[PDB]
């Protein structure tokens, strides 16, 4: 899943 | 300012551009960005809390959840 930091 | 609600002020809590459930800018690794609404969520702000980060492709937030 899609981090913040990505 | 990126952010028109905080106005990007570190100190400040933000629900819009930091952690939708707390407000809170630490850990962004640690934060998932929901594929439908595109909030943010620390996975540790959860109910229930995950204790990583999911593997799968899309996860979707409490509030968009087709339960
Ligand atoms: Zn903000
Ligand atoms: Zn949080
Ligand atoms: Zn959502
Ligand atoms: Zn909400």
């Amino acid at each position: 899943a899609r981090t913040k930091q990505t | 300012p990126s952010c028109k609600h905080c106005k990007d002020d570190v100190n400040r809590l933000c629900r819009v551009c930091a952690c939708h459930l707390c407000g809170g800018r630490q850990d962004p690794d640690k934060q998932l960005m929901c594929d439908e609404c595109d909030m943010a969520f620390h996975i540790y702000c959860l109910d229930p809390p995950l204790s990583s980060v999911p593997s799968e492709d899309e996860w979707y937030c409490p509030e968009c959840r087709n339960d």
